[PDB]
């Protein structure tokens, strides 16, 4: 019945040291309807257009 | 660019249409964080001239 | 040999031949600092401080022909030294073409430096009492001494000149400020007289005091003419959703960790996957073998401008034989040269290789565009890249 | 190389005078642009009035632009047809000196793909430019062994020069240090 | 809900954001976009259980090139975040195979070479990921401190002050002018 | 020559850049060339703008005017040594040396150039040289730099006292040198200095990071955390000061606003391998066990050279039902570290609380090998001894 003792102590940053940064995640915004009505209505005259 | 209406051309900063850091949230413009709910009547900002906004 | 007036092409040759030696001197100046006290017999001065260019105000003295000291603690150099030529207090005004102004005391005191200006400042004379400075930020900032800022004053435009006049009472009388797209603006400190357009630009602003009268004013533009013209913290908070998420994670840890293990291991499946699939179709625009490419589309209508922004990216290594191929639709796009070699690419400059793509559909038909990049000896593509030609709006 | 360099000066006199056609010409569509936005406020309005000749000066404004497009048509044809006669030469140049010296097939190839690096000038890369980049970096790596002028002298930029002395300059130095027993590498 | 949503995530708080969303899940919608955005809400808000099912889900609904760029960017940014720079390389890579003009993925991918060591490759990245992008801050940035690193304080100049154009309120990019604007002197 | 010699010095000093620089277009026109000063203004002043190209062009027609002077030289050099050139700077510098042996600029740039080419040899004697001549404090700097990419703090501690000895007011000097003291085992001069430097500059953000830190060390968590607050918003998004922040919070028992801060900081830094181990370790206190394996694995891929981090994913990974994979950590763990016998406590209990007690003798002798201040270590490595 012994418990595994953890260090109560983190790594503490002593110095700023200029580092490359990266990007940031992207949230997909999303669309409306009037939008995905106009997408729609767009393809699919290309559809009909290349199934004739 | 080329269709002018709006009566005032220098107005105070606050009454006119033409947060978080960019640090944080990405952006698209200057300015102007990335929005959620694209509708098809979103400006997001503007143009300067017709040669930037063709290239 | 060669100062201004002679022929500018035939003596030049005779310069070199000769090469006679020539002297030294002190450098090129602007203003100085000299004595007040004994100087109406002009040979027993002590103290000569002049400031040059270098920002090197040289300390001569005649009482043995030495050089006491240089001021060079700015090393930026000063528009107008000396805040009109002393102070009464001692307190030199340097002024730094960074946006500071130093209170550098006269013989090179201890310095003390007010960085508070928004902009570079722009003009400096002093009425024994302020410092009234330019600015650039479309103001003025009238410092004292120390270095409190007793008034600032707020002009529509960047000042070009200032000055104020005699001291009736401790420093009352008008300003008389220029501006950079030439208009004059006259002041009361507090109350506004004029703004009207006379000097393109002006060098200094005096007395014109002529019949022992008040004040006269004089302005000296630089087209030529002499004017006299009289007009704790943010740390966030955290709800209950955050308590119960924390609850579920001490309570259902196991299974979250199993399970994302699973997840990430999926994971890497599905991206060496796609990574395999790339590199067979040769699809990745980045792709030893150092390249890199990305096609850019520019203009509406039938003619677009079709822009291959091609560049080597390695340490010193050319790429000799590599050839660009386009593939299309024919009958949607017609491509004048759908297939040419390309320059020597040289490690780390960016080669803008356009073409004029044409739309021929009359209706709207918008169809992807593939670009191959790849040497002559081989058939497979050293990259790709793909384009989705936008709508024609045709005619 | 005396009677190659004309042809170049040729080429970049036209490559100029387009550059020149070609500003002169922006001024001249935005007046047009602008006089037609004067007359479309004109137009917009209800109330009447006078034109005060604002199409008299659109019709000027339309006719310089005409001249200036039909000038710059042709001054493209002549820079393609002084590309293609540049071309000819820059090849018997090539020749003369890989038969001038036992230049084998490989630097054969190094030079004929540093001087004859397109077929077609655009307004973001001429010939010039990348032949003078190339030239450049050939001297830079491989027949030069002092830093001070590989620094100074021989940099290579993708802009569009003001003057052809340096290109004439690096080319005169390439035929010398190639006549002086150096050779051409990659690496 | 949207909205609030994004809003919530982007101010430190991904699990107001993963409630408003998984609304939108109960709702029936059934997106792209929606997935990748539960996907990242579950990740930053810490669940790891519901974290990469929605990402697939995401790269399943994608009708598009750009959605399937954009959700292997996101992958990316989810391995980055767990290590293994390697998976983070191929997902990155990916986003550049599906959408060409894809400039965070440039940007990322040249921090992750410059981390490998391969410096010229960083800098072509970052000059392809401003070029595509100008009003972003971060190629321009990490340009001007690659160069600053080897030297070129001309360059440096010219892509902090373009960093300070973009994001002009940073930080690192006034450090960086100052020091330049005193090695000119 | 110059008949102006001001007005075109006038737009300049006022940063004007127009009537000055047009001006230069028509005084050029007059006089013909051989001015001197309309093209120096050009130079220096371009250099002033960012532009370091046509600044290197008219330094460079400066020397070709005359060509016995050593300041053209330099200048030119300088020019190239803006750019990435610095073998042909350092070879331009070499002749504007042998036109002037008594200069210190010549041998500091010369140092700062070897030092750019990984040549200390050359760039150590020739620092070395330029403080002879004249002794700068930029000159210190980069010799301390030498010494400490070449070698040890030892060389560096006794350049950087004797550059502070002399013009002690430089906060660059005294800074650094405390940050060497703390990159040693003395804490108590390191406070000195940056307490020196902390008078004359109180919101120095370089400064406040490492007394922070120092702070954070011995206890004391609330002095650390106003020294943030000092500092806060002048860089309200540095990873840095958002990890101590949260490390701070983690030291007085508030895990949660501890949490906050560390996945904020990890937000703006993925890449940074301290973070992602405060994150294991806060979640391994907050006893979570599926967040701490995955930010310790993360932080082990970003530095997988150390043996704090195998240790503490072994320990989470105990708990997630996976007992090999935390035997063969521990392995890698006990290999990989040296002087911390936690790492060996813990694989001792691991060890016998998986019924061995034979191995878990091994692991407690390595320990008393190894070997002492921690409350909580002490009494383990009593209570696996007495049970042992």
């Amino acid at each position: 019945m012994f418990r595994e003792v953890l260090p109560k102590q983190g790594q503490l940053y002593v110095e700023d040291i200029t580092t490359m940064v990266l990007c940031k995640p992207k949230l997909l915004p999303l669309k409306s309807l009037t939008l995905e009505k106009l997408e729609k209505m767009q393809q699919a005259a290309q559809d009909t257009i290349h199934q004739q | 660019i080329l269709d002018e209406n709006a009566i005032a051309q220098v107005p105070r900063p606050g009454t006119s249409l033409k947060g978080p850091s960019p640090a944080v949230r990405p952006v698209t413009q200057a300015g102007r964080p990335i929005t959620g709910f694209l509708r098809p009547s979103t400006q997001s900002g503007r143009p300067g001239t017709i040669e930037q906004a063709i290239k | 040999l060669r100062f201004l007036p002679l022929e500018l092409s035939e003596m030049e040759a005779f310069v070199n031949q000769h090469k006679s030696k020539s002297i030294r001197r002190q450098t090129v100046i602007t203003t100085m600092t000299t004595l007040k006290k004994n100087l109406a017999d002009e040979d027993a001065v002590s103290c000569l401080v002049l400031g040059t260019e270098n920002k090197e105000l040289l300390v001569l003295d005649p009482e043995a022909f030495t050089i006491l000291a240089k001021m060079s603690l700015p090393s930026v150099p000063a528009f107008l030294e000396a805040s009109g030529q002393f102070d009464v207090e001692f307190r030199l005004a340097a002024a730094c073409r960074n946006g500071s102004i130093y209170i550098l005391r006269r013989d090179s005191k201890r310095p003390k430096y007010c960085i508070e200006l928004g902009a570079q400042p722009v003009g400096l004379v002093g009425v024994h009492k302020v410092l009234v400075v330019g600015s650039n930020q479309d103001s003025l900032h009238g410092f004292t001494y120390k270095g409190k800022r007793l008034w600032t004053v707020q002009m529509p435009a960047a000042i070009l000149a200032m000055n104020l006049l005699e001291q009736h009472s401790r420093g009352l009388q008008a300003v008389m400020a220029a501006l950079a797209n030439e208009e004059v603006r006259i002041y009361h400190d507090k109350v506004l007289l004029n703004v009207i357009r006379t000097p393109e630009a002006v060098t200094s602003l005096c007395f014109g005091r002529y019949g022992r009268e008040d004040n006269t004013l004089i302005m000296t533009t630089l087209g030529g003419g002499l004017i006299i013209k009289i007009l704790k913290l943010n740390v966030p908070r955290k709800t209950r959703l955050y308590v119960d998420q924390t609850l579920r994670e001490r309570e259902a840890g196991t299974a979250m960790h199993r399970t994302f293990q699973a997840d990430l291991y999926l994971l890497r499946l599905r991206a060496a996957r796609a990574y395999v699939q790339a590199l067979e179709s040769s699809l990745s625009p980045v792709s030893r073998e150092p390249l890199k490419l990305h096609a850019v589309v520019q203009g509406l209508g039938p003619t677009f401008k079709l822009t291959l922004h091609l560049q080597n990216t390695s340490t010193a290594r050319p790429i000799l034989g590599l050839v660009v191929c386009f593939l299309y639709n024919e009958v949607l796009y017609a491509l004048p040269r759908a297939f040419f070699k390309v320059p020597l690419l040289v490690p780390g400059l960016n080669y803008p290789l356009e073409t004029f793509v044409k739309s021929l559909s009359d209706k709207g038909i918008s169809d992807i565009i593939k670009v191959l990049v790849l040497r002559e000896g081989q058939s497979t593509p050293l990259l790709s890249a793909h384009i989705n030609m936008p709508m024609s709006e045709g005619l | 190389l005396e009677e190659y360099f004309e042809l170049i000066d040729h080429h970049f006199e036209l490559r100029i005078n387009g550059e020149k056609l070609e500003e002169l010409l922006s001024e001249r569509a935005v007046q047009f642009r602008a006089i037609q936005r004067r007359l479309l406020t004109r137009f917009k309005d209800k109330t009447p009035a006078p034109l005060q000749h604002l199409d008299t000066l659109l019709d000027g404004t339309y006719k310089q632009v005409i001249a200036l497009a039909d000038a710059v048509e042709e001054n493209q044809d002549n820079l393609f047809q002084s590309f293609t006669r540049l071309k000819s030469a820059t090849h018997l140049v090539i020749l003369l000196i890989g038969l001038w010296q036992k230049l084998s097939a490989d630097q054969i190839a190094i030079l004929e793909a540093a001087f004859l690096p397109l077929q077609q000038d655009t307004q973001e890369l001429g010939w010039e430019e990348t032949v003078d980049a190339a030239l450049s970096h050939l001297l830079k790596t491989c027949l030069s062994k002092s830093s001070k002028e590989q620094a100074l002298n021989l940099n290579s930029q993708l802009g569009i020069p003001k003057d052809t002395s340096q290109l004439k300059k690096h080319i005169t130095l390439f035929c010398d240090r190639l006549a002086k027993g150096g050779r051409l590498c990659l690496s | 809900i949207a909205c609030i949503g994004s809003n919530h995530f982007y101010t430190d708080q991904p699990e107001v954001a993963l409630r408003f969303y998984r609304r939108l899940l109960q709702m029936g919608v059934y997106n792209c976009q929606l997935f990748n955005n539960l996907g990242l809400c579950c990740f930053y808000a810490q669940q790891y259980d519901m974290t990469l099912t929605s990402f697939e889900r995401a790269l399943s609904l994608a009708e598009n090139e750009e959605e399937v760029a954009d959700v292997w960017y996101n992958l990316g940014h989810v391995a980055v975040g767990t290590g293994d720079t390697n998976l983070a390389h191929q997902c990155f890579r990916l986003a550049l195979v599906s959408n060409n003009q894809h400039a965070e993925a440039y940007n990322n991918l040249a921090v992750l070479e410059m981390r490998r060591g391969h410096v010229e490759q960083a800098k072509a990245l970052l000059q392809t990921a401003s070029s595509l992008a100008p009003h972003m801050y971060e190629p321009h940035f990490n340009f001007a401190t690659i160069s600053d690193k080897i030297g070129d304080l001309q360059r440096s100049y010219a892509a902090a002050k373009k960093s300070e154009a973009a994001f002009p309120d940073h930080v690192d990019t006034q450090h960086l002018i100052k020091q330049l604007e005193q090695h000119f002197a | 020559l110059e008949k102006q010699n001001w007005l075109i010095h006038l737009y300049y000093i006022q940063k004007d850049y127009e009537a000055c620089k047009a001006v230069i277009k028509e005084q050029l026109q007059e006089t013909h060339g051989l001015c001197e000063y309309a093209i120096y203004v050009q130079a220096l002043i371009f250099r002033l703008e960012g532009n370091i190209q046509e600044s290197l062009r008219l330094f460079q027609m400066c020397a070709f005017l005359s060509p016995q002077c050593a300041d053209n030289l330099k200048q030119v050099a300088r020019s190239l040594f803006l750019l990435g050139k610095h073998k042909a700077a350092i070879e331009v510098y070499n002749e504007a040396a042998k036109l002037n042996q008594k200069d210190w600029e010549i041998c500091h740039n010369l140092g700062v150039c070897y030092i750019y080419l990984k040549q200390f040899d050359k760039a150590q004697d020739q620092l070395h040289n330029a403080l002879h001549l004249n002794r700068h404090d930029l000159t210190y700097i980069m010799l301390g730099k030498i010494f400490l990419l070449k070698g040890d703090l030892d060389k560096a501690i006794e350049i950087y006292k004797k550059a502070v000895e002399f013009s002690p007011e430089n906060t660059e000097l005294l800074t650094t040198l405390g940050l060497l003291y703390l990159q040693l085992g003395i804490y108590q001069k390191a406070f000195e200095h940056l307490g020196n430097t902390l008078t004359y500059d109180p919101t120095n953000y370089k400064a406040i990071l490492a007394a922070g830190s120092m702070m954070q060390t011995h206890g004391d968590f609330d002095v650390a955390l106003t020294k943030y607050k000092v500092v806060a918003c002048a860089v309200i998004e540095s990873p840095p000061l958002w990890n101590n922040i949260g490390m701070c919070f983690f030291g007085k028992k508030k895990y949660v606003a501890a949490i906050s801060c560390l996945k904020r900081a990890n937000y703006l830094a993925p890449l940074d391998w301290k973070i992602l181990y405060n994150l294991g370790l806060v979640h391994l206190t907050m006893q979570q066990y599926a967040s701490a394996f995955h930010f310790l694995s993360a932080a082990i891929n970003f530095q997988p050279k150390m043996g704090e981090l195998y240790m503490l994913l072994a320990v989470a990974l105990t708990n997630l039902e996976d007992s090999e994979n935390a035997k063969r950590a521990y392995e890698e763990a006990v290999r990989l570290d040296k002087c911390n016998p936690l790492v060996n406590l813990n694989y001792a209990v691991l060890l016998y609380n998986q019924g061995e007690k034979r191995d878990a003798l091994a692991q407690y002798q390595e320990m008393e090998k190894k070997v002492s201040s921690s409350l909580e270590f002490d009494p383990e490595m009593v209570e696996v001894a007495q049970k042992l």
